[PDB]
């Protein structure tokens, strides 16, 4: 999967997600990538988010909608990604599953062009390009 | 305000970002930048989790999912679409050219063909061989 | 607390609720109650916005979408599934019997057959007629 | 479409959504009914909601996830449904569309068995069954 979100010179947001899905899935399986609110969500008054990780888990937690709603409540992008992942870890525990079996993460942008990222597990990186150029950054992660 | 700015997922995000930045640095629209950006990875057969070169389903079929969302709640999505290399652009067409927001399956492909997209074989030799390898290790039939 | 309690959409909810209540009033699970409640409307060929008797797509194909969510974030979903009268129950099978949460199209039907659901013609005479009439307008 | 949400004698929530979709839709069209967060959302610590109306517009706004987060933030089920519809009305306006062309509504239940509903347009009723009996109830609507 690749997810991409941008803020243009007009101050408008957009995003895109595209994937071949989980290798060797059952025929007809759909993950989070084509689901608005799951894989991708964009609200030009607030911010945008896109997801990584096991698709089934992003779908069950409506994850990008959650991230953008937390930004709407006043969280910065980084705070929103973290707090989304923290809610999601609680839900994994409620489920009785092993956190090591579940990866969910988010990248996020607001209307200021502030950005953030957080995941359950270490191992993910994301690329950021602004007027200071293009670079690969690593996010915070909950499972330490 | 720090703009323009683009973020994308994984190390191949770095390469997508370059494409997006060709639009964004010239004052182009975010929607155009994100579509260009992700199409790079769809097009690249060595990127085996997106588009062409994608690892198939357990039955050896490469089925693609994508969605797009602009600055004013316009959205389009395709899911479980075969044979089209650039599902982000089909999604864009669902958004712009239909009264719907999500097409799946054979209907998504039919609509793509109606918009001038062409059937292509998305299963690479490399992906077919690995699939065959998995059929043995997993013993799936 | 006011429990048990069930809510459903539209006027046909009222009779669907009576079916749900047969589970809820005996101390049964919410998941079972909502499945049985909606299956009643799925089964009814005179309710042409759900299940059997569903008005088709523009090509005359009846394609159904459903999802289910329990009390602990378990989910299942089918979309664009043909020939199976009770998509809510296939969705429940996606949730309980697969590592996935959403199947679509021919995959969804394949899975349904593998779980013992029966292939049926869901296009009624009445919906076929009205479809052909729409093709005229 | 029928959506149904219930709170059982144990105090657990569950929900179901099932449809044939929009009549004479394009082959392969999917609406909100199979999409978690759009047509249906259930969180046993908060409440549940299910959606009515044009599928495309429920998808667009991720409406049931919104209604449940509004409950999470202290709104009654009625308050949550109304606030979610009011935010959706603002989005329809931002889009330049005619409100008469768009129906969206929700029904919702919380963990105490409080319930409610609200829609853009009139003409929608919901059914509610509790120990006092089964009732057809008509919620408020924004387009007056």
């Amino acid at each position: 999967t690749i997810g991409m979100i941008a803020l243009d010179a007009q101050g408008n947001l957009s995003g895109a997600c595209t994937t071949s899905g989980m290798a060797y899935k059952m025929h007809g399986r759909v993950g989070d990538s084509p689901i608005i609110g799951a894989g991708l969500f964009v609200d030009n008054e607030i911010g945008a988010a896109t997801a990584i990780g096991h698709g089934e888990e992003v779908i069950r937690t409506v994850g990008t909608h959650l991230v953008v709603e937390l930004m709407n409540q006043g969280r910065t992008p980084q705070q929103a990604c973290k707090e989304a992942v923290e809610r999601i870890v609680k839900i994994v525990n409620r489920r009785g599953k092993n956190l090591k079996d579940i990866q969910v993460g988010f990248i996020a942008l607001n209307k200021k062009g502030e950005y953030g990222a957080y995941c359950i597990q270490d191992g993910f990186n994301f690329a950021v390009h602004d007027q200071k150029g293009n670079r690969l950054e690593t996010p915070g992660f909950a499972l330490k | 305000t720090n703009k323009p700015i683009v973020l994308s997922t994984w190390n191949f995000g770095l390469h997508a970002n370059v494409e997006a930045w060709k639009v964004l640095s010239k004052g182009g629209k975010a929607l155009d930048a994100v579509e260009k950006g992700v199409r790079l990875v769809e097009d690249d057969p060595t990127e085996r989790s997106v588009g062409y070169g994608g690892r198939p389903d357990r039955d050896g079929r490469v089925t693609l999912d994508a969605c797009i969302m602009d600055e004013n709640y316009n959205i389009g999505s395709v899911a479980c679409m075969e044979h089209i290399k650039n599902p982000i652009s089909v999604a864009r067409a669902v958004m712009e050219k239909t009264p719907h927001v999500m097409l799946v399956g054979d209907g998504a492909l039919e609509f793509a063909l109606s918009q001038g997209f062409k059937k292509e074989n998305l299963l690479t030799a490399e992906s077919e061989k690995e699939w065959k390898e998995w059929l043995k290790t997993s013993q799936y039939k």
